[PDB]
């Protein structure tokens, strides 16, 4: 994936905190953990963590 | 007879009669919300039925994005 192909792709933010290089992803040994989970889409997934963070951080810090 | 009666519902996957719950329990569209599961026997029959109709929703994406 070329640094034009990922930018078509992902978020402006998102291709930003990333890179600060060389214009290739460079992924190290020792940085991914691979997680297992139900297959959904990512906006109803962000959707979700979202609400429960909404639902968690209302007692605790209202502002 | 009777038993092959009973094995007709058994085959087609008819079996764990719950397709009006299925039905009540595809209330809820309100966002992002999933398949809501009720049988498993017919699911192949639905999954084919989605991949088609992704397949017609393609082109017919493309046809309108052209036409």
């Amino acid at each position: 994936f070329t640094k034009e192909q990922v930018f078509k792709i992902v978020d402006k933010k998102l291709g930003d905190r990333y890179f600060k290089d060389d214009n290739k992803i460079r992924p190290l040994k020792f940085d991914l953990i691979l997680k297992s989970q139900l297959k959904t889409e990512s906006r109803d997934e962000k959707w979700y963590n979202w609400n429960e963070l909404l639902k968690i951080l209302a007692p605790i810090r209202p502002d | 007879a009777e038993q092959k009666r009973q094995l007709l519902r058994l085959l087609a996957g008819l079996n764990d009669e719950s397709l009006g719950m299925a039905v009540n329990r595809q209330s809820g569209v309100a966002i992002a919300q999933r398949k809501e599961s009720g049988l498993m026997g017919l699911q192949t029959f639905l999954k084919a039925t989605d991949d088609m109709d992704r397949l017609i929703f393609r082109l017919a994406v493309s046809f309108i994005c052209e036409y």
